[PDB]
């Protein structure tokens, strides 16, 4: 019944400083549904943020987007904050362009 | 379109 | 190819917050068209696509009237169920609901579904024939019993191989340049050294659709699924679909492996040599 979420951290298009962009989170593969997600920006948390609507796959799984656009710069750094009661401590995923 | 008819469990 | 529409229900109950959660997603391939949610302020079916937004209002009222009417049986299901099996009122369960159709590449009925789940394990689901029902504990049985009694699969199975596709067929139509679109993987690899023994290769596919897609390395030809790691095929948030495939691999023998990409979208299969 009780499944850790999968994290995912990536942008819509590849990077390019200066333009503007997507950043998503996607977390998949968790059970119950209650779940605490942030993008983060230099680690402040980020306030303007969509997320899609709760759907599962075959094996009852749940799976969200969250997603805010963004302007990459070479300097900022952006990460995603997830906290599921399977977590014993919020996950924090650093987006990598690599 | 969703079904119409409903039924309790 | 062929194509399908999926519903998605999930209630959540908030003991003692208030009344379930509830939300529905409706499905035409990996394509979200509609949309409720009971916290939104909206309180309607809302759209999601396009070409669902062509529907009347005949159409909209009907079937924000039948969304509510299915939130409110799993609202009901949630005390019935609790009941069955001699749970607290303490705790927090989930009811999850997904039913639909396949249909094949000229229309025709192809496949009926529908499945229930409680706190994320099978309860009942009907099977392929649309005439019977497959229970998983001796609870669902309880509500086995009761819809044979009652043959609510009949009707279950004139939605399912009747009015489904037909409506599936006609939003196939109406969004036919959105939803019966192909958009082919753009493909390329990355190198990744872990040691000085070692390497990831990693298989990039991007912007595709649909969804389905496959992923293999191989090895002088052979396939290396046993050794390959994949992740979750993810949505870019515009339509399209990513994802890769990695495999760690002794350095220098990178040049041995190949990428092998298949998708409804590619005319030909891929075979991308690193």
């Amino acid at each position: 019944a009780q499944r850790t979420p999968k994290i995912q951290v990536y942008s819509r298009h590849p990077a390019e400083n200066g333009k503007s962009n997507f950043l998503n989170c996607y977390v998949s593969g968790f059970h119950p549904s209650d779940i605490e997600v942030d993008l983060l920006k230099n680690g402040e948390r980020i306030e303007k943020v969509e997320h899609s609507d709760l759907s599962f796959s075959k094996d009852w799984s749940f799976y969200l987007l969250y997603y805010t656009e963004f302007t990459p710069t070479e300097k900022d750094e952006y990460a995603c904050r997830v906290n599921h009661v399977t977590l014993s401590q919020p996950k924090i995923v650093k987006w990598d362009r690599d | 379109k969703l079904i119409e008819t409903y039924f309790s469990k | 190819g062929s194509h399908s529409m999926r519903y998605f229900f999930t209630s959540v109950s908030r003991p003692g917050r208030g009344e379930p959660r509830f939300i529905a997603v409706g499905y035409v391939d990996d394509t979200q068209f509609v949309r409720f949610d009971s916290d939104a302020a909206s309180q309607r079916m809302e759209p999601r696509a396009p070409w669902i937004e062509q529907e009347g209002p005949e159409y909209w009222d009907q079937e924000t009237r039948n969304v509510k009417a299915q939130s409110q049986t799993d609202r009901v299901d949630l005390g019935t169920l609790r009941g069955y099996y001699n749970q607290s009122e303490a705790g927090s369960h989930t009811i999850q609901i997904m039913y639909g159709c396949d249909v094949g590449s000229d229309g025709r009925f192809l496949r009926g579904y529908r499945q229930d789940a409680y706190d994320g394990k099978d309860y009942i689901a009907l099977n392929e024939d649309l005439r019977s029902w497959t229970a998983a504990d001796m609870a669902a049985q309880i509500t086995k019993r009761k819809w044979e009694a009652a043959h609510e699969a009949e009707q279950l199975r004139a939605y399912l191989d009747g009015t489904c596709v037909e409506w599936l067929r006609r939003y196939l139509e109406n969004g036919k340049e959105t939803l019966q679109r192909t958009d082919p993987p753009k493909t390329h690899m990355t190198h990744h050294p872990i040691s000085d023994h070692e390497a990831t290769l990693r298989c990039w596919a991007l912007g595709f659709y649909p969804a389905e897609i496959t992923l293999t390395w191989q090895r002088d030809g052979e396939d290396q699924t046993q050794d390959t790691e994949l992740v979750e095929t993810r949505p870019a948030g515009d339509g399209t679909f990513q994802k890769w495939a990695a495999v760690v691999v002794p350095s220098g023998e990178e040049q041995r492996y190949t990428c092998h990409v298949q998708h409804e979208g590619l005319p030909k299969p891929l075979t991308l040599r690193w």
